[PDB]
Order: C-alpha cells, then sequence, then structure tokens
C-alpha cells in the first residue's frame, strides 16, 4: 500500500486526548490501582497466580472522524 | 444483624465427595471475601480457604489444596465448599466465616461465624450398639459399645431417674465404631428394693434397647 501526499487545510488536522487507567488487579472495591498481595509458590510446578495478583496491559481503541484512499496518520505524542 | 446459616454436613466414605453451603443475610455479601475454617473433634481451629468478593480468586491451606474447592453465587448470597478425595483426617466441624477486611493484604481474620456443620469421614456402616451392664452411695451404669454413627441418647428408668446421672461423651475406637458410658450414683441401701434400667436410643440404626443393672 503506497503512501502519497498529506492533505493540507484546517480540516486536515485532528487531536486525540485521553487517560488510560492502570489494570493492576483490583483485589477489592477499595483498592483500584493496587494488586492482591504477592503469594510465592513453593515450586515452579505449583506456580498458579490468581487474576487479582497479575497486572495487565492497558489498551484503548479511539474512533477518529470518518474518511470515506485517505487515512489518519499519527504524527506527535505527548 | 449479620447472619450466616450453614447446611449439608453428614457422613461420607473416604474418596467420595460432599458439598457444604452457607447462606448470608444482613450485609452486602458481594462486598466481603469469605472463608471456611474447620475444627476436628476436641482439637483447635484450622483455616481452610478464602474467596474474593468477586468469586474469581481462591486461596487454600497446604493441608487441603487440590481436594477442596471454595466457590460462591453472589445472586443467591451463597458461599459453598466442595470436599473431594476425602480423608478420615478431614473429619471436623466446618465453619463459614466473613473475612474481616484484610483479604487484599493476605491478613485474614474472621468477624462473623456460623454454627458449623459436622463432616464425618468413615468407611464403617451404620450399626446399633451392644449394651453391657456396669453392675455394683454406690454407682451403677451401662456401656453402649460398637455403634455408628453418632449420636445415642441414654435415659434411666424411662426418664424417672435423672439426679446423679452422667452420660459421658462418646469415644472413637481403632475399629471406627463409637463406645459410650452412662453412670448414676445411688444410695447403697436401695440396691435390692429398686430396679435400674438404662434406655439406650440409636435412631440411625432404628434401635431402642432397655438393659437391667443389678448386683
Amino acid at each position: 500500500v503506497e503512501v502519497l501526499e498529506v492533505k493540507t487545510g484546517v480540516d486536515s488536522i485532528t487531536e486525540v486526548e485521553c487517560f488510560l487507567t492502570p489494570e493492576m488487579g483490583d483485589p477489592d472495591e477499595h483498592l483500584r490501582g493496587f494488586s492482591k498481595s504477592i503469594s510465592i509458590s513453593d515450586t515452579f510446578e505449583s506456580d498458579s497466580p490468581n487474576r487479582d495478583m497479575l497486572p495487565c496491559y492497558s489498551v484503548a481503541r479511539i474512533p477518529l472522524p470518518n474518511l470515506n484512499i485517505l487515512m489518519w496518520e499519527a504524527v506527535t505524542l505527548k | 444483624e449479620v447472619q450466616l446459616v450453614e447446611s449439608g454436613g453428614g457422613v461420607v466414605q473416604p474418596g467420595r465427595s460432599l458439598r457444604l453451603s452457607c447462606a448470608a443475610s444482613g450485609f452486602t455479601f458481594s462486598s466481603s471475601a469469605m472463608h471456611w475454617v474447620r475444627q476436628a473433634p476436641g482439637k483447635g481451629l484450622e483455616w481452610v480457604a478464602v474467596i474474593s468478593y468477586d468469586g474469581n480468586n481462591q486461596l487454600y491451606a497446604d493441608s487441603v489444596k487440590g481436594r477442596l474447592t471454595i466457590s460462591r453465587d453472589n445472586s443467591k448470597n451463597a458461599l459453598y465448599l466442595q470436599l473431594n478425595s476425602l480423608r478420615t483426617e478431614d473429619t471436623a466441624v466446618y465453619f463459614c466465616a466473613r473475612d474481616g477486611g484484610g483479604y487484599s493484604f493476605g491478613t485474614y481474620f474472621f468477624d462473623f461465624w456460623g454454627q458449623g456443620t459436622l463432616v464425618t469421614v468413615s468407611s464403617a456402616s451404620t450399626k446399633g450398639p451392644s449394651v453391657f451392664p456396669l453392675a455394683p452411695t454406690a454407682a451403677l451404669g451401662c456401656l453402649v459399645k460398637d455403634y455408628f454413627p453418632e449420636p445415642v441418647t441414654v435415659s434411666w428408668n424411662s426418664g424417672a431417674l435423672t439426679s446423679g446421672v452422667h452420660t459421658f461423651p462418646a469415644v472413637l475406637q481403632s475399629s471406627g465404631l463409637y463406645s459410650l458410658s452412662s453412670v448414676v450414683t445411688v444410695p447403697s441401701s436401695s440396691l435390692g428394693t429398686q430396679t435400674y434400667i438404662c434406655n439406650v436410643n440409636h435412631k440411625p440404626s432404628n434401635t431402642k434397647v432397655d438393659k437391667k443393672v443389678e448386683p
């Protein structure tokens, strides 16, 4: 898929702002942002972490204005 | 009033399964982590398992892991314990307990309990007792021996002799059958004039036996 010119104008620019909250375990309804206390398995074989002790990746999929050949290109991040 | 009501204890053969239940009222069940704690007869308390407010996270004592499964249904305000591959030593009063707040930190204490439900793990089959006389203040009695399961009741003279009676709590034998003693202290005078019969009742074997005690 070959890449051609950047549309110019004042209708050619868009900005996306948001927060991604962390997903650490939330082991109870007062501990958003914390995990369950670490428990260590006595062996490798018996290693069995519960979900509320396992931090996970945060992800957000943000809809942008519709374009129909034209795609939104991400340029700068803060 | 916070209340927890247990259900489902009984006798079970070793290797077989059993499922205890606990019904909660008077708090937001879905906001508390929940535990089971057990206590073998005449022994101390041992923590068994904990489950998260959500139902999604369980932890277990080393002593029970792989053979017990704690679970919950928040819609029914119900806590459950599933006993599998059971052992004679798993015999005990099992209590459901609300976690005191410190689930998240690994700091378990128990601010509300239930009655406890007895789980008795025995291979021995239901059996009525043999009653033998303990013949002679002097002292008379009956030996209620080789019965299963608990309990028996013991009266004297069909409820008429009450004073001075001591029915001892049972004992488990090598055999896996219980043996019990009931005695009464009596004036030595009366040992000729007066008859002593112990009424021994074992509803599990569908038994009533009357036995006369005399010198």
